[PDB]
């Protein structure tokens, strides 16, 4: 019913119609997560080469 | 993404040679190593298997291994024998006498370093090596014993690369010696640990297919190898031609292997055809879909109705309605949903390639990770236990330095593999 | 004028980027070589299109975009594509080996050795800006790169560009075009890690796009090209307000203000109409009332769900073509009495409307037919949570057996991150429940 | 070969449906958590509608309408009836009711309670049955959950011989096309003990539930009079039929209730389709004026009518979508 904020221009026009009213981690921590996971890869690869060495 | 091919032993080199023969024709490469095709689809991903030389010469990235020069000399005189890089011919003289111990511990250990020097020379040329693929039997000594030794040493030097294998399983129906169950069990133990992907090619199945289906009264190793080369070409299609699904060895493993030890695949193929005998009638898509799933078409002597499919990879080849493929593929899963585990949603993945194989207007290759594969390993275990309970024919191995405990361990680990496959069959 | 940088991650992100920027160039009259005859301010300016394009003294108008993929085959087709002259090498980043459909491989393993390079190449674009609004990130949920590397990038951008807004254009996984079985894993993982770092995300279920192409364009087996050219039309409708003169959604902050009252619930549902086949011999042009009524048909949504059994928090109507406020208000009045449109009690029941007189552009040789008037509705409905439910169910099925988990743990990831990610999704489904019922 | 699942074991109705389906040899039952189904006989609570219609290559169907609880819940039905313009403030066929929350429209309820008292007319209500508003409000707050207060029909039609009370149960089936099918065989769940006008404390002759009654089995077998007998009774005792005096009102109330919520639950253009069996409970006063009492979203059938009805469901609701290799319903047209 109620049209408001009607703005017009050459390109077009915009407006709002209301029908009814109502009723972060740091760079440190990131680098710590990535490197920690890198160690877990290194440990896993080391255990493999240790196992293969046997 | 380059793949380094290796073929070990009599069987490995004979199917390996047949493999390079088949796909070389598909990629329009002649025995001279020159391209003479009509489509650019053939050369887009030809670098995966072929090294390019000056004058546009394509040389297989293949390494031929054997502890005796007998079979490898036959390859070099064979049809495409000249295409192979001569320096990649690495061989001994003693042979392994169908002895796993000889191939893995004594005779083969003497030769393995020479092989790894060739592997290293190829790998250094690779822009981005994705992994290796091996062709060998598990019933012999070289391909089984030395093959698994190579795999172990390749993993040590390339632990972040994929290891694939085409492993031919032994069978009494097609038997060279009585000690094949021993060599096989010892090899499975190695494959469970040091491979990401293994295509189980049962000689029992290849025989039954040639006998029962293809009506060949007395099939030879040549008849058996017609099926292998057909399957080998199919399962590598997605790797050799431009595609979205399972284009590389790793992505295939991620989609096919829910658990690291359970990576032994049942290959299937349709239409089944014998050598020479040309078929004139092209199969409909419903026929390809029905056949490729039938037990009579599996390359591994296992009943897929006795287990459940963890994952499945299918590849239709030729010119067809991809819509009809999607329909028929969905029809199988919906008709027989019980034979697909419910705890892996959408575990079936289909692909299509325009280029069909030679002789056929269209075909379909099946790759299934079924729990029913245990029937294969159980069969080997029974034949193993039958001899081992009396320690029969064991002196061939202890004479090479092996202990009885190592057999007991190999036996136990394969029985574990069986039980693990059984675990997910009743989940 | 404030600039916007577009980041395209993974195959899906790159190829969709190609479709969008292709469409942008045709809408603004920019040629493949980058020359824009209509732009009379040579060597620079601060027009509305400059939000997406910078300018060189030579008169070339280059996209403010970066393309990243851990595998070169896709972006290489951009380097040699028809718009190869449009970008420059420093905008196109490629790795050696992909993430192999593995989130952990794209985030932790391979993601670690290129994150610094990408940020530097992004910083080079940011330095060329006078007033950076923020970023528009295009990626997939299923891919290892689209899921893994995006979440890592979205984390670092929040650190390097804390004040800047970040919008998402995400491709929700669909079996009919799926490339991996573990895409549900990758989807939950990247959502959890990106959630706090995303201001507004437009999800597009390939399932929905796939059936629209089959149903309305009569394409039996839609290719990515068929999907992408349709998606680009939706994206264009959303970003048109940033590239054209207007007074609705003129900057990134307004997208969040208008569509996202609650931060975590920042997944507006998009509905587009009409989609018409170019090969359709005879077509009757649809009216404002008809296309507007189509915005409430599930068959036209980017995600298949049922808004009737949920609640709205916001609702925007973006028109392109012969449309005037009078017809829209009449259409809204009619539809309101016919359909079930329930807003949350703490929100006004209304519609923010935007109209551009220029009708939607179509790619020559494309599958879409030129239309006299089209519309894209952006509605923040709790019904979109059905997609989260579908996705989390598949996640529970596989994870109960720990299937494929070893692939992720093998890349240094912890099995705890699976349950942590799933717990965050469980909370999200609850948030949607509290608001929705 | 179609496929289906069962997720409600307590369903006496669909236990028979599942039996009939398997007996055709063209339907296969799967496990509960098998997503590759054509039909789903879902649960009564937390039925995952959001996971339906997302299986490529499968036309899926479910035996429940999402959002149909707005009609099958007492607190919701009152709201629906009072808010919906199609049903309005005061439709003649629904008793005057109010929604009351334990410590809303309590003040509104008392406003009407005064007119009845300051008019010296019938002033009895039901949640327990009483004529004092204070006795009722103290009962609702003592229970815990939300209840509905409703005008008690003080002048109900009474069956003779016996001077008894009764309620009619009609079974309605709405298919995927939203065709409203009324089952021709209904049932009168009668009271065996004579209706007492004064003493409301005795709820054995006021409440006509099949469980409470179980004088059980005196007049008819199991306190269940079918239409052939009830019709014959009307003709002999009142010189009218069942069709005219009652059924037209029933067909009207059913047609009205479902048309009201059609746009809110219809699965016409959805990715999955729905059907559902409803059980409407009506009430007749001495002037042969039918009153709607409530709607049951998960109704049980009568032992005699199980076979015929359960088969009926398969034909028009299931076999219509999934065809295989005169009618018992009345199509309420609209
Ligand atoms: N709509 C649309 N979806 C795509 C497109 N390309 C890929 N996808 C979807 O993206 C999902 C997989 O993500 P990808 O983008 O292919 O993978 P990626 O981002 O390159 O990451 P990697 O695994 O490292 O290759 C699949 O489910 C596809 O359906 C595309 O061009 N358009
Ligand atoms: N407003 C009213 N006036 C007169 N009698 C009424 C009434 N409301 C209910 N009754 C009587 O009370 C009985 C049971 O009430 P209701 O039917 O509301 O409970 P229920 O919902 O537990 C039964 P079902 O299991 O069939 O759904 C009715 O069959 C009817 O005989
Ligand atoms: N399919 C096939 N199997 C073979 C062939 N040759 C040998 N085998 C199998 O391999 C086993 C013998 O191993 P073999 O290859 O001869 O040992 P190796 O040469 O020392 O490695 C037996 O179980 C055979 O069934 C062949 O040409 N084709
Ligand atoms: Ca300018
Ligand atoms: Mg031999
Ligand atoms: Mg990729």
């Amino acid at each position: 019913m109620e049209v408001i904020e009607l703005n017009k221009c050459t390109s077009g026009q915009s407006f709002e119609v209301i029908l009814k009213p109502p009723s972060d981690p740091s760079l440190e921590e990131i680098q710590k997560k990535l490197e920690a996971a890198e160690e877990r890869r290194k440990y896993q690869e080391a255990e493999l080469l240790k196992h293969l060495a046997e | 993404r380059e793949i380094v091919h290796i073929q070990a032993g009599q069987c490995g080199n004979q199917i390996g040679a047949k493999f390079w023969e088949v796909i070389s024709d598909e990629h329009g490469i002649d025995p001279t190593g020159s391209y003479h095709g009509d489509s650019d689809l053939q050369l887009e991903r030809i670098n995966v298997y072929y090294n390019e030389a000056t004058g546009n010469k394509y040389v297989p990235r293949a390494i031929l291994v054997d502890l005796e020069p007998g079979t490898m000399d036959s390859v070099r005189s064979g049809p495409f024998g000249q295409i192979f890089r001569p320096d990649n011919f690495v061989f001994g003289q003693s042979g392994a006498g169908n002895n796993w111990a000889k191939g893995h511990y004594t005779e083969g250990a003497e030769l393995v370093d020479s092989v790894l020097d060739v592997v290293r020379k190829e790998s250094e040329s690779c822009d981005c090596l994705q992994g290796f693929q091996l062709t060998h039997s598990l019933g012999g000594g070289t391909g089984s014993g030395m093959g698994t030794l190579l795999i172990s040493k390749i993993r040590e030097e390339y632990p972040d690369r994929i290891m694939n294998t085409f492993s031919v399983m032994p069978s009494p129906k097609v038997s060279d010696t009585v000690v094949e169950p021993y060599n096989a069990t010892l090899s499975v133990h190695q494959l469970v640990e040091n491979t990401d992907e293994t295509y189980c090619i049962d000689n029992e199945a290849l025989y039954d297919i040639c006998f029962r289906t293809l009506k060949l009264t007395t099939p030879t190793y040549g008849d058996l190898n017609h099926l292998v080369s057909a399957t080998m070409s199919g399962v590598t299609t997605c790797l050799r031609f431009p595609g979205q699904l399972n284009a590389d060895l790793r992505k295939l493993a991620v989609n096919m292997v829910p658990f690291p030890r359970l990576h032994f695949f049942m290959p299937g193929f349709a239409p089944l055809t014998s050598r020479g005998s040309q078929q004139y009638r092209a199969l409909t898509v419903p026929e390809l879909t029905q056949q490729m799933f039938d037990s009579k078409n599996m390359m591994a002597a296992c009943d897929p109705r006795h287990g459940r499919y963890l994952t499945v990879a299918a590849i239709f080849r030729g010119r067809m309605s991809m819509k009809e493929v999607d329909e028929q593929m969905l029809n199988v899963q919906n008709k027989n949903s019980s034979y697909f585990v419910e705890w892996i949603p959408n575990n079936v993945k289909t692909a299509v390639c325009d280029i069909p194989p030679r002789g056929l207007k269209m075909s379909a290759t099946f790759i299934g990770n079924s729990t029913a594969i245990q029937e294969l390993f159980k069969r080997i275990s029974e034949q193993f236990t039958a001899m081992f309970r009396r320690k029969a024919f064991l002196h061939w191995y202890t004479g090479e330095g092996m202990d009885e405990m190592e057999f007991t361990e190999a036996e136990s680990n394969m029985n574990d593999l069986v039980s693990e496959y059984q675990q997910y069959q009743d989940a | 004028m404030r600039e916007c940088i577009s980041i395209h991650v993974g195959q899906a992100g790159v190829q969709i980027g190609n479709a969008c920027w292709e469409l942008y160039c045709l809408e603004h009259g920019i040629q493949p070589d980058g020359q824009m005859p209509s732009d009379k301010t040579i060597g620079g300016g601060d027009d509305s299109f400059n939000t997406f394009f910078s300018e060189t003294g030579a008169g070339k108008h280059v996209p403010r975009a970066v393309f990243v993929d851990l595998e070169p085959t896709v972006i290489d087709e951009v380097r040699t594509g028809t718009y190869r002259q449009l970008f420059h090498p420093e905008q196109l980043i490629t790795g050696k080996e992909d993430a192999a459909n593995n989130y952990a491989r794209g985030h932790y393993t391979i993601g670690k050795e290129i994150i610094d390079l990408v940020l530097d190449r992004i910083r080079k674009l940011a330095d060329q800006c006078t007033g950076l609004q923020g970023f528009l990130v295009f990626h997939s949920f299923g891919g290892g790169t689209g899921s893994g590397f995006t979440s890592l990038l979205m984390e670092r951008l929040s650190v390097d560009y804390g004040k800047k807004s970040k919008l998402e254009f995400s491709i929700y996984p669909a079996p009919q075009v799926s490339t991996a079985v573990v895409e549900p894993y990758n989807s939950i993982l990247t959502t959890h890690t990106t959630l706090e770092h995303s201001d507004c995300a437009f999800m597009v279920d390939n399932e929905a796009i796939y059936d629209i192409c089959r149903r309305n364009l009569d394409i039996e087996r839609p290719t990515y090209t068929n999907l992408n050219r349709l998606i680009s039309q939706i994206v264009s409708s959303i970003t048109a307000s940033l590239r054209f003169d207007g007074a609705l959604n003129v900057d990134l902050t307004e997208f969040q203000t208008n569509l996202v009252p609650y931060p975590r619930i920042h997944f507006p549902l998009a509905t587009y109409a009409p989609v018409i086949s170019a090969e359709k011999a005879y077509h009757e042009q649809l009216s404002v009332a008809e296309i507007t009524n189509a915005c409430f048909e599930p068959a036209n949504q980017m995600v298949k769900c049922d808004p009737r059994h949920g609640k709205y928090m916001a609702c925007c109507l973006l028109y392109r073509g012969d449309v005037v406020p009078k017809d829209v208000n009449a259409a809204i009045a009619t539809i309101k009495t016919k359909r079930s449109i329930q807003f949350v009690d703490w929100c006004p029941t209304g519609f923010k409307v935007g109209i551009n007189y220029q009708p939607p552009t179509v790619v020559p040789g494309g599958d879409l037919a030129k239309v006299q008037r089209a519309v894209c509705m952006l509605s923040n409905t709790t019904a979109i949570a059905e997609a989260w439910a579908r996705l989390d169910h598949k996640f529970d099925l596989m994870y109960a057996k720990r299937a494929f988990v070893h692939w992720y743990v093998g890349e240094g990831m912890e099995e705890g991150e699976f349950s942590e990610a799933r717990e965050d999704m469980a909370a999200l489904e609850k948030d949607y429940e509290e608001v929705g019922v | 070969m179609y496929t289906f699942v069962v997720r409600d074991e307590n369903s006496s109705v669909y236990a028979e449906v599942s039996r009939l389906l398997l007996a055709t040899g063209q339907w296969k039952r799967l496990r509960k958590d098998n997503p590759r189904f054509n039909l789903m006989l879902g649960e009564r609570n937390r039925l995952p509608f959001g996971r339906l219609g997302h299986e490529p290559g499968l036309v899926q169907l479910v035996n429940y309408y999402r959002g149909a609880d707005k009609l099958c819940r007492k607190a919701s039905l009152v709201k629906l009836i009072k808010t919906s313009p199609e049903l309005s403030e005061s439709c003649t066929w629904f008793p005057e009711s109010y929604v009351i929350y334990p410590t809303d429209e309590r003040e509104v309820f008392l406003a009407a309670y005064n007119r009845r008292r300051e008019g010296r007319e019938g002033n009895v209500w039901i949640a327990l049955i009483s004529s004092e508003a204070s006795e009722l409000l103290d009962f609702i707050d003592e229970q815990g959950q939300v209840h509905v207060i409703q005008k008690y029909l003080e002048k109900p039609l009474l069956l003779e011989p016996g001077h008894r009370k009764f309620d009619i149960r009609s079974w309605v089936l709405v298919d995927h096309l939203y065709n409203i099918y009324l089952y021709r065989e209904g049932v009168l769940r009668t009271s065996s003990e004579p209706y007492n006008s004064a003493n409301f404390q005795d709820k054995t002759c006021h409440l006509t539930n099949h469980c409470i009654q179980k004088n059980y089995g005196r007049y008819e077998e199991g306190n269940e009079m079918f239409f052939e007998e009830f019709n014959q009774y009307l003709m002999d005792a009142l010189n009218t039929t069942l069709e005219n005096s009652i059924l037209l009102q029933i067909k009207h109330i059913i047609r009205s209730c479902l048309m009201c919520i059609e746009p809110a639950i219809s699965t016409k253009h959805l990715h999955y389709q729905s059907f559902q069996l409803f059980g409407f409970d009506f009430m007749v006063d001495e002037e042969l004026k039918v009153w709607l009492i409530e709607v049951n979203g998960a109704p049980a059938c009568a032992q005699k009518l199980y076979a015929e009805l359960c088969q009926g469901i398969v034909d028009v609701a299931i076999s219509s979508v999934f065809p295989l290799a005169t009618s018992i319903f009345i199509k309420l047209h609209h």
